């Protein structure tokens, strides 16, 4: 695995975004998470699977909540 | 205004500027004696430091009663003082029905002469559309709401290229 | 349109166009159109068909047209 | 012999002719003014008009009008401020008190003109033994309402405050403006309330002192609470509700003295509930709460509603340093309580805040039991401009209507809390003013 | 006199564009 | 009819104010 | 270089916003008039209508070309190959067809209006442009 | 009726709409009727996207309510007009502009390492005159380095290139220093009273020219189609200015059950009133009821 978040992580942040994480390995897999840094990202992780990502940062969650609102307000 | 005034028969005016209505007091220890007459009428009541203070406690607060908007009757108001410049000089166009008659017709060259009447004909059309001031009231709507959606910003009602800049130099040249 | 070529197909398929050169024939057919009273393609228009009321009144029509060469 | 609708449509006619001066505006306006015209809106709008209209102008016709514009009450913005345009053009040409006219009335207004509080400013530094106090604590309230934080005018006007006996209405004059600076220089305020001894004339003056001494929180002065409890006439319900705001503040407990301000301002509500600003009706529940006297039965409960609708009005329209203030101290109540980790921190700063009774928002309110002790940052907006710094009179005020409802409200200055060096040392500094309301927690 | 509504937001803080001033003067003195 | 108001006559006519209020009514309901 | 995968079969934005615009060749507007308002996004690949989809095609859709509103007419829904050499009259045959639409839709029923829709393949890009210049002068 | 938050954004303006809504909200509450519950929800982008689309419902009365100060002599009606736009931005809930525009420059550039993308990514936000003239800079000083100029401040590779900026900043016209000093503050209020009246003087300098800016293009663009329409015959006027009157209101008869078209053919009616009455009593201007 690679989790790679915007500071680096404490006790509780790793024990809950590793819940969060194995709910991604497609069997009762082992996951070993990796631990890197990029503030681009604003909070939140992305999850580097070397064959999937899931962004779960809120840079991302910003950026489509920007895509969601200049999408709805021109059907309005 | 604020909910609390400090003026009033101190250092009031003593006395009109004018030379059309009359104004005198008589500020005494305690009140005044004003008496004002504007023309045909005439005026003497009785006002004391303390009267003048009680009148600010209730504001008028004006406010226009436009048919549009106060916005839109500025920018027609500017485009009626700009239909007056243009008008000013039509009102300079030399008078050329004194050369309506069979004088200058006869003595006149033929192209000429269609060339003067088409000029005739051209200084009644621009004379018909400068004084249409009808048209200016739906003129002034065009202005309205470009204007109105460059107020309209994300950032501030008056905001503006130069505290923009200042305030990037300010938030540069700080330290990141 | 539709009715100003089918007004000219038939003023070339019922004779009308016998004995015009064939030279201004592409020229004859402008006046076929403008000469022919401008009401008589509303009808074929609205009906989408000669009736036998009209086809006696427009043959009447493609007679009073002045044509080129002729 | 004596008919005044006469004289009020020949100036009528004065000011509806097509080519009038600036001479007659300030003349009609003046004796509008001397009439006491509130009545007609209208006579008033036309000379408003022909104000913003007139071009040339002398100092007497532009300080006349002005001063009409003052003292009748009259406002419309426009006009006023571009009345800056003659003040400004003539300001070395305007005399001591016609300049003390000029900026007191486009100050009133809010006239926002810098280049006019400036070259104000300089004039009253230059020539400031030249000036009767009257006029500085005029041109005090002109820059202090123009939304100029002048230090220099404002010590300079505290020099002679501290040299010169002053009038009443001077004294109050210079304690609104000062109040309005927010400064609270005791060496100033202490020697204005030397003169109210011999009285005020005017209870708006008496008003304006209590508003201001509340809202610099300094005292009870008792020559001025029973001059607002004996003149309880003189006042509009939105000065007097000022009036018993600035008493209530600033730790006056006369109750015939509230009691005869009430009498102002709920017949005022009871005639017309909209009359009053919102502002207003939650000066009006503070100073019915921390006074304690009693309103009647339709007007408690509705500024109790009213105080909940300003002050979250106020927390909607934050001003973004207080919504990082308030992030900042309520991440210390939560490490303060015991949360070491970010999502302890961001579960507890998500937990504390609850609403309050009367519908509004509290940022950090926390419940154990029964006992409530709420946190109140105060970012600079509510402190005061001065080197000690403390927080105004309005803090005390929110402070002693939430400890009315159950809370004990722990006050954390800015002033205080973002000098100190991390949040081991905010958490224990507000765990420390958390205890020093309510050891409990 | 009326004007079609809009409800966008200026998100550049931008030069307000000076329009050309027209040659109707020197084309009316012409 | 005639003389409708004072606070009825202050209000400026064509501004947004309501297609704004509808945006602002179909969008923040759709977003949460 | 990492791809992604978007998730989604190919599509493009459809309504009547697309009404009046020149796109490329996946809906993306090159005429520098923004974005497509008023539109929605649909595949590029739908399965054709099956037989109990359709009708018999009976009403003319009239090009305006005399050599073909005669002798090889057309109806609504028929599909219609224009074959020829090189520089023959095969897309003024086929402009003639738009243009013509725009002059019936002035005097049908909004009901019977066609809308055309011109797919430029492998053209000049001037080519192209010659065509938007002359399809707003005519108003199609 | 009002979602109380319409309401509280409305209680601090000063327009009439937004007024007797107020005063309507309050007369319901003065008899017997209950406040509703704040929103305690709607995380950090609802909470700004309300806030955004609430403080346009207060900035749209309120910009319709300011007259242009078009066709002016002197500075002071510039100054009324950016006094009351400063005020009505007040009223929605906007700080001062410098506040208000910094904020958004730290909003845009919290991700940033480099000046590079500073100076990119406040692009929407700053003039091109000025923000070429920093690129070119910038590019001066990564000349020199030949390694990228880091946003960081207290590395001298950022110092290089802020000497020069303050040099650009100063050629531009405005003084930099004093506004470093102003939001840099001072201890003594004697000392930094001086530099903040310094500041107001190039503030109002500042707010006076965009205001004066965009008043002179306001004039360029009436005068620009004046002259266009000056050159119509009438009868061309009458009926281009009927048609798309005609077209506007069929565009809001055909909205059926909107409440913007209510308010739009109400004001439509509201119009045909104000020119009847003034068809009634011409030398006393409308009725109003007082
Ligand atoms: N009906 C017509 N009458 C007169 N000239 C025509 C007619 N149709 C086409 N032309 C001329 O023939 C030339 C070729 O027409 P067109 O552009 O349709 O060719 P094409 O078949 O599309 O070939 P290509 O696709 O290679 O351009 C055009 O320049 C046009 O001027
Ligand atoms: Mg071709």
């Amino acid at each position: 695995c690679t989790v790679i978040t915007a500071e680096p992580l404490d006790k509780l942040e790793r024990v809950e975004l590793t819940k969060k994480a194995e709910k991604f390995v497609d069997a009762g897999f082992k996951l070993v998470m990796q631990e890197k840094i990029d503030k681009k990202l604003l909070g939140g992780f992305v999850i580097e699977f070397s064959d999937r990502r899931v962004d779960m940062s809120t840079a991302k969650k910003v950026e489509e909540f920007n895509n969601f609102v200049n999408k709805l307000v021109l059907s309005i | 205004l604020t909910t609390f005034t400090f003026s009033g028969l101190q250092d009031a005016p003593v006395a009109a500027l004018s030379g059309s209505i009359k104004l005198n007091v008589a500020a005494k220890a305690g009140k005044a004696e004003v008496t004002v007459a504007a023309g045909a009428a005439k005026a003497a009541t009785q006002v004391s430091a303390a009267a003048l203070r009680k009148l600010s406690g209730s504001k008028i607060s004006l406010a226009e009663v436009a048919r549009i908007s106060v916005l839109h009757s500025s920018i027609q108001n500017y485009l009626l003082s700009l239909s007056n410049e243009r008008y000013q000089l039509l009102s300079q166009w030399p008078d050329f029905t004194t050369m309506y008659g069979k004088d200058f017709y006869y003595r006149a060259h033929p192209e000429d002469l269609k060339k003067f009447y088409d000029a005739a004909d051209e200084y009644y059309k621009l004379y018909e559309t400068v004084t249409e001031f009808d048209s200016l009231s739906a003129l002034a709507s065009q202005v309205v709401p470009n204007y109105a959606a460059r107020r309209r910003s994300t950032v501030h009602p008056a905001i503006g290229s130069t505290v923009a800049d200042g305030a990037f130099t300010n938030f540069l040249l700080s330290k990141q | 349109p539709i009715e100003r070529q089918t007004v000219a197909v038939y003023a070339a398929t019922k004779g009308f166009l016998d004995k015009v050169r064939v030279q201004d024939i592409v020229a004859a057919e402008e006046a076929v159109i403008s000469q022919v009273n401008p009401a008589v393609f509303k009808i074929l228009k609205a009906n989408g068909k000669i009736t036998p009321a009209l086809d006696a009144h427009l043959k009447a029509e493609l007679r009073k047209v002045k044509l080129p060469g002729a | 012999e004596n008919d005044v609708p006469a004289i009020l449509k020949e100036i009528d006619s004065l000011v509806s002719r097509e080519a009038v001066s600036a001479k007659e505006v300030s003349d009609a306006a003046v004796a509008l003014t001397y009439l006491q015209v509130k009545a007609n809106r209208r006579l008033w709008g036309k000379v408003l008009e022909k104000a913003g209209a007139a071009q040339d102008y002398d100092a007497a016709s532009l300080t006349n009008l002005l001063w009409a514009i003052n003292t009748g009450g009259v406002e419309h913005f426009k006009t006023v401020a571009e009345l800056a345009g003659p003040a400004v053009s003539l300001l070395p040409s305007l005399s001591p008190v016609q300049l003390s006219i000029v900026v007191e009335a486009l100050g009133g207004a809010g006239v926002k003109n810098y280049e006019l509080y400036n070259k104000a400013s300089a004039v009253v530094v230059s020539k400031i033994g030249e000036f009767k106090p009257a006029e500085i604590a005029r041109v005090l309230y002109g820059v202090a309402f123009g939304g100029v934080n002048d230090v220099a005018l404002a010590k300079a006007a505290g020099k002679v405050f501290a040299s010169t006996e002053v009038d009443s209405r001077t004294a109050a004059q210079a304690l609104y403006a000062l109040a309005k600076l927010g400064r609270a220089d005791k060496a100033t305020v202490d020697a204005l309330l030397k003169s109210f001894k011999k009285g005020t004339e005017s209870a708006s003056d008496a008003a304006a002192a209590s508003f201001a001494l509340g809202s610099l929180s300094f005292k009870a002065e008792k020559a001025i609470v029973d001059a607002l409890k004996a003149s309880a006439g003189d006042l509009a319900p939105a000065q007097a509700v000022e009036a018993a705001y600035g008493l209530a503040l600033s730790g006056a407990t006369d109750a015939e003295a509230f009691k005869a301000l009430f009498g102002v301002v709920a017949p005022a509500i009871e005639k017309a509930p909209d009359a009053l600003e919102v502002s207003s009706l939650a000066q009006l529940h503070v100073a019915s709460t921390i006074s304690g006297a009693k309103l009647p039965a339709a007007v408690g409960s509705f500024v109790a509603k009213a105080f909940g609708l300003a002050a979250d009005a106020a927390r909607l329209k934050r001003s973004s340093a207080e919504s990082a203030l308030v992030a900042d101290v309520a991440a210390a109540t939560a490490v303060a309580f015991g949360a070491q980790y970010r999502p302890e921190v961001a579960s507890a700063v998500a937990s504390y805040v609850k609403t309050a009774p009367d519908g509004s928002v509290l940022d950090i309110a926390i419940t154990k039991g029964d006992a409530k002790v709420l946190v109140q940052a105060v970012p600079s907006s509510l402190l005061t401009s001065t080197t000690p710094a403390k927080p105004l009179g309005h803090v005390a005020a929110y402070s002693k209507v939430r400890e009315a409802q159950g809370y004990a409200v722990a006050v954390v200055p800015a002033n205080e809390f973002e000098a100190l060096p991390d949040q081991k040392a905010k958490a224990q500094y507000v765990l420390a003013a958390i205890k020093k309301v309510a050891p409990s927690f | 006199y009326l004007a079609p509504l809009r409800s966008d937001f200026t998100e550049e803080i931008t030069a307000p564009k000076v329009a050309s001033a027209s040659n109707l003067v020197n084309e009316w003195n012409n | 009819a005639d003389a409708k108001a004072l606070d009825e006559l202050r209000k400026p006519k064509f501004s947004s104010k309501y297609l704004i209020q509808h945006v602002s009514q179909k969008l923040i309901p759709a977003v949460k | 270089d990492l791809v992604y995968r978007t998730g989604q079969i190919v599509n493009v934005p459809i309504g009547p916003g697309t009404l009046g615009r020149v796109t490329d060749g996946l809906g993306q507007p090159i005429d520098g008039k923004g974005p497509l308002t008023n539109v929605r996004s649909s595949l590029v690949e739908v399965k054709a209508p099956g037989i109990i989809a359709r009708q018999s095609v009976r009403e003319p859709l009239f090009t305006g070309v005399k050599a073909v509103d005669a002798l090889v007419p057309i109806g609504r829904g028929q599909r219609e190959l224009i074959i020829g050499d090189r520089q023959t009259g095969k897309t003024a045959v086929a402009i003639d067809a738009i243009i013509h639409q725009k002059n019936c839709n002035e005097q049908v029923p909004k009901a019977q209006r066609v809308y055309c829709v011109y797919v430029a393949v492998g053209q000049k890009r001037s080519t192209v442009a010659q065509l938007v210049k002359l399809f707003t002068q005519t108003g199609a | 009726a009002v979602s109380k938050k319409e309401v509280l954004y409305f209680l601090s303006s000063k327009d009439a709409e937004s007024s007797t809504a107020v005063k309507s909200y309050l007369k319901s509450l003065y008899a017997g009727a209950q406040v509703e519950a704040t929103e305690t929800d709607a995380s950090e982008l609802i909470a700004q996207l309300e806030k955004k689309y609430l403080s346009a419902q207060v900035v749209e009365p309120g910009v319709h309510n300011i007259a242009l100060p078009l066709g002016e002599s002197g500075s002071a009606p510039v100054k009324r007009y950016a006094a009351e736009l400063f005020n009505l931005g007040a009223q929605a809930g906007f700080e001062c502009p410098f506040i208000e525009v910094s904020k958004k420059f730290g909003q845009e550039t919290a991700t940033s390492e480099t000046v590079k993308d500073v100076l990119n990514k406040t692009k929407s936000y700053v003039s091109a005159d000025y923000n070429a003239a920093l690129n070119e800079v910038l590019s001066s000083v990564e000349a020199e380095i030949n390694g990228p100029v880091l946003f960081d401040g207290k590395t001298e590779g950022f110092k290089k290139f802020a000497a020069k900026a303050k040099a650009v900043a100063v050629s531009r016209g405005l003084p930099a220093d004093t506004i470093l000093a102003y939001c840099a503050g001072s201890a003594n209020e004697d000392a930094a009273d001086k530099v903040s009246k310094e500041f107001f003087t190039w503030f109002e300098s500042a707010y006076t020219a965009d205001a004066a800016a965009e008043v002179k293009a306001i004039e360029a663009e009436a005068a620009s189609i004046l002259d266009r329409h000056l050159a119509k015959p009438v009868a061309q006027i009458r009926k281009e200015q009927a048609s798309a009157y005609a077209s506007l209101l069929k565009r809001a008869e055909t909205a059926k059950g909107a409440k913007w078209a209510e308010k739009y053919l109400e004001d439509v009616k509201a119009v045909q009133w104000f020119d009847a009455s003034v068809a009634e009593a011409p030398a006393s201007g409308p009725k109003v009821a007082a």
